[PDB]
């Protein structure tokens, strides 16, 4: 416990701006899939890791773009032969697949890449795509309007959700694919700031304690 | 010294100042033809009248108040009535906290104003209910006030609009609240966007046992106006 | 066609570049904007705004009785009150505010203060403090007399209920000095304490207990630089549906 | 309500027209009631006039022109599995029987 | 079944114009081949799957280019060495190829790309080849005169065909070949709009029910 | 000549994109246009119909 | 960088980390590159510095604590693979924009230890 | 887009290159300079001493 000391001479300002503040592409989702529940299927919510969260629940409105980069990193359970993903991205009122040939997959409408693994990683950005003017990260309403709706979920909050899918055939050999996510907001414009939480989270979907 | 809204005046106040939370008004509604295009009502003159609460008490061991500032007032009187028959409203409030005590009491309340309070319950894993919520005009009552039912501390409460009740010095606080929403119109039965909490953080005390020191909460809403019921053909 | 070559560093993934991206949805309008109030360009805006700090530094205070220190009637003459470490890194009465959680992103800071308290005694109630401020340097004092040769301000109740006091300079850093994970806490700069200048007197009517609060706020040159990440809650914890997305 | 397939958001004003085919001879009366999206729909004449009505006949005319001032919708998928959230029910366009 | 809401402001028009309602690059082929019919031959007629062949039936006539895109994924039936693509394009008055080695191939006339695996995938955009001014897609006649001619076949309207090959030698591993071919229309000009069907397609040549 | 380097998300297939592209039939000329009446630019010019 | 913690075991949550910056290159690719800048909180790197950071009579002689940079950690991404290989890491340093002051004679005897000037 | 090929030479790692390089810390700003005196330039300064 050496106690030392430095005098400090800055003059930037603009360090602290919040189209600064956050624009550091953290990673959002880790999951893996067997090949041989063949594929990953990943719905956009922003407060799965709680580094990210407690920052961005900071402010009660806020308005961004997505900046999706998948990385994706395989093996062989030596060498693989020349593996083709598919990422679909399917917003809402368009159908999700529920298994990994099925035909909504060759649905034209919704936007795809195709990146092999040997590539650089894949990079699609997202626009605004709210149904409002901003996101409202709290919400406190009822969608549910009888007397059994889920509290604090706004049905024009949402996104949407991303596919991954190997292309190729059934091979005989059997390998694991490990899929990350990362997602970097652009062009932040945030409102109305908030105290922030000091209590640990207990559930993804609420505010307990 | 008296506010004369419309058809009801609150009178004989001590000096207030219409501090505005940040730096707004109403404003009603400056260009929107794109959405809901049935020219608001807008009504004006049977609206703005100071709905007066009921008085509550405060006591040494009280703890807090809270109420929802769209559903306090869906059963009183004409702001009540145009909540049914009435899917769309854009309003802003004013609200006016009003305790009176002797010059042997002491004392200090918070009276801050919280846009969009989610709250959570305490040790479980369920989301509160409807009744947890849509609790009416008698309002609620904090059951951990340090940590405002969210986790989100006290001592960081500031930065939202507030004032200052302290029995030494005033007695009284002014909010005026503008129309804070993503979308142009919001739905009354389901959204509230305003929480008006109260919270005392010194204790009262004097020589005898628990003086009452009731509290007057009085809200009005500034700029209302609705969807249109009335149409040609 | 025109003649290229790659450099070092071709096909990489920095996670804090800027470049372009292909957008997936092209000739897709987004909502427009709307003029919803209170918007923050800055995070000094955040800092410079009052929010009170825990006065009552003592064990066994639990919940928020923290947030006040009880004068009592019975109480003797040139008794310390309080006095606040001016430290925001470490636990005392300003860790949790609302300076001391945004500067935990950022890891260098340097600015002047500016520190509020007010009495929330009856209105006939009476009496005097005194409030001194240590420069870096020299240590806590003790005994009245020797903090009155500090700088002081001799603030009474009857007059006014609320005092003023500027803070003028501090600074931080982390200093992660050495070749394994260890940690070198920054020095102590100044204090802030209060001492009972005279008895607390009150009429046959009010209550004898009275009680203090204390707020904070930076001033218009607080800077802040090299951001990190804040460990205030904790890693990770059981979430009760911790894969809604999945299924 | 086939080319507002293919796409998600929709809003805008409609327009309604109806016509009569009857002989030239015979006569009569309707009333056409238009129920904004609030209130539900009037099941008695009377309850129904209170509305917004016009009251027309057969012999004069042989087709009327009803605007519908203001619609809107989406698909609303919210949850976390594959669910269909339907919007709500937005307006009727109602006739009774006068004579 | 929770029934929501929410208001809606919009100000864009140019979303539903033609040249963006179509231009959304579409599967249109996918056929496998074994290679130890060895090659993939597809008339490129455009209705083949039911998702495009009702979205271009709104219209009498119109008027597009093509923008193909094949993409070819193969497996050994573990590595693969650097195999090599012909994707050769037969216009009509051309002789097509019926046996792999033939001497079709070789044909410099018309044009051909030669592409291998690890590339990223092959691309050729092709003109407007009809000798009409608009393709019809509803033709109310026959081709044939006398009394047999299948109905509803306009000799002017056809494109082409194109025709894929491992180029090559007979290797002694065996390998599975999977094509898939995207096809986007490029600067539409459509004309005379018509009804949209509401009965399921029974054949792919007529319009039955 | 000129140094380049490559940015993440090069050699991808979006189905969204627009791009030009390699002619596979140069110094062809097409059918030259016709006014064929009726044309239709924007899809609301067919939702306005009774 | 300083004030952020280092990564302890392979898979720990600190390579999760967003705040601090990170490159994911393959081997195939032309190896990696960043510049750094000039991370000092002085006005110049104190190669020679003749004092004590540690106060009292326990400090290590001539450890300036505003001189340090950071540490940078390198990890293989993927899973445990049946098959075990060696990684040998190299790392080039440029210094670049050099500004130098106050020129000293240079060194004779050979060096006796990494912390100190000693013969 | 522009038509490119690769010269021979192209992805190698001369250590006497001069070329530009992906920041790892955008938006930061060092502390700034200070007049200390003693600067030399050139080493041709330091051989001119006695």
């Amino acid at each position: 416990a050496i106690q030392t000391r430095t005098v400090i001479n800055q003059h930037g300002v603009s360090e602290t701006l919040v189209e600064n503040f956050l624009s550091r592409a953290a990673l959002v989702s880790k999951r893996s899939f067997e090949y041989k529940k063949n594929f990953f299927k990943w719905t956009i919510n922003t407060r799965s890791f709680v580094q990210l969260r407690r920052k961005l629940e900071l402010f009660t409105y806020l308005r961004f773009d997505a900046e999706i980069t998948i990385l994706t990193t395989v093996a062989v359970n030596v060498g693989l032969p020349d593996l083709t993903l598919q990422a679909m991205f399917v917003p809402t009122g368009a159908l999700t697949p529920e298994k990994q040939d099925s035909f909504h997959w060759q649905s034209g409408s919704n936007a795809s890449v195709f990146f092999k693994i040997s590539d650089p990683p894949a990079r699609i950005t997202i626009p605004f795509m709210c149904i409002n003017s901003a996101y409202s990260v709290f919400y406190d309403g009822f969608a549910g309007f009888e007397k059994n709706g889920l509290y604090g979920i706004n049905p024009a909050d949402t996104i949407g959700n991303l596919c991954v899918r190997i292309v190729n055939e059934h091979q005989p050999v059997g390998f694991t694919v490990t899929v990350r996510v990362y997602m970097k907001p652009k062009h932040i414009k945030a409102w109305a700031p908030r105290p922030p939480r000091t209590l640990p989270y207990m559930s993804i979907a609420n505010a307990n304690y | 010294l008296q506010l004369k809204l419309g058809n009801s005046a609150i009178v004989t106040q001590e000096a207030a100042n219409y501090c505005c939370a940040y730096g707004e008004w109403p404003n009603y509604l400056p260009d929107h033809e794109a959405v809901a295009i049935d020219k608001p009502t807008q009504p004006e003159t049977a609206t703005d009248r100071f709905y007066t609460l009921k008085s509550v008490k405060w006591e040494t061991g009280s703890t807090g108040w809270w109420w929802k500032l769209p559903d306090a007032l869906n059963n009183i009187g004409m702001f009540g009535q145009n909540v049914q028959h009435h899917y769309l409203y854009r309003s802003g409030f004013l609200i006016h906290v009003q305790c009176n005590a002797t010059k042997f009491h002491q004392g200090a309340l918070l009276v801050v104003a919280i846009p969009e309070h989610q709250r959570g319950a305490h040790n479980t894993n369920t989301s509160p209910g409807f009744d947890d919520i849509m609790k009416g005009e008698e309002g609620g009552t904090f059951n951990h006030p340090y940590v405002l039912d969210d986790g989100t501390s006290l001592a960081c409460a500031t930065i939202f609009p507030h004032q200052w009740i302290n029995l030494r010095t005033n007695n009284s606080a002014t909010i005026v609240l503008p129309w804070m929403n993503a979308a142009p119109m919001d739905f009354p039965l389901r959204h509230n966007q305003w929480t008006l909490a109260i919270i005392p953080v010194v204790p009262l005390g004097t020589r005898t046992t628990s003086s009452m020191v009731p509290i007057t909460v009085s809200i009005a809403p500034m700029c209302c106006e609705f969807n249109g019921l009335r149409h040609a053909i | 066609g025109v003649p290229t070559y790659l450099l070092p560093g071709s096909g990489q993934f920095l996670t804090t570049d800027d470049h372009s991206s292909a957008p997936a949805l092209p000739c897709f309008n987004p909502t427009p904007e709307m003029h919803i109030p209170g918007q923050v360009r800055n995070m000094l805006e955040v800092v410079q705004v009052e929010s009170m700090m825990e006065i009552n530094n003592t064990e066994s205070a639990v919940g928020m009785e923290r947030l006040k220190v009880d004068i009592s009637a019975l109480t003797d003459v040139d008794q310390l009150l309080f006095n606040i470490p001016l430290d925001i890194q470490l636990d005392g009465p300003l860790r949790n505010t609302l300076v001391g959680n945004i500067s935990r992103y950022y890891t260098h800071w340097s600015g002047s203060l500016e520190m509020t308290f007010m009495f929330c005694g009856s209105f006939m109630a009476t009496g005097k403090l005194i409030l001194c401020y240590t420069p870096p340097g020299g240590s806590c004092p003790t005994t009245r007399e020797t903090a009155m040769l500090g700088t002081h301000i001799v603030w009474d109740f009857g007059l006014q209920s609320s005092v003023t006091l500027i803070i003028p300079w501090i600074s931080g850093s982390h200093y992660r000095m050495f070749n394994n994970d260890a940690k070198s806490t920054n020095a102590n700069v100044g204090y802030v304490t209060c001492f009972m200048q005279t008895n607390l007197i009150v009429p046959s009517e009010s209550s004898d207990t009275c009680s203090l609060i204390g707020f904070i706020a930076a001033k218009d040159d607080f800077s802040l630089r090299l951001m990190r990440d804040s460990p205030d809650i904790g890693q990770l914890d059981h979430l009760h549906a911790a894969e809604a997305a999945y299924q």
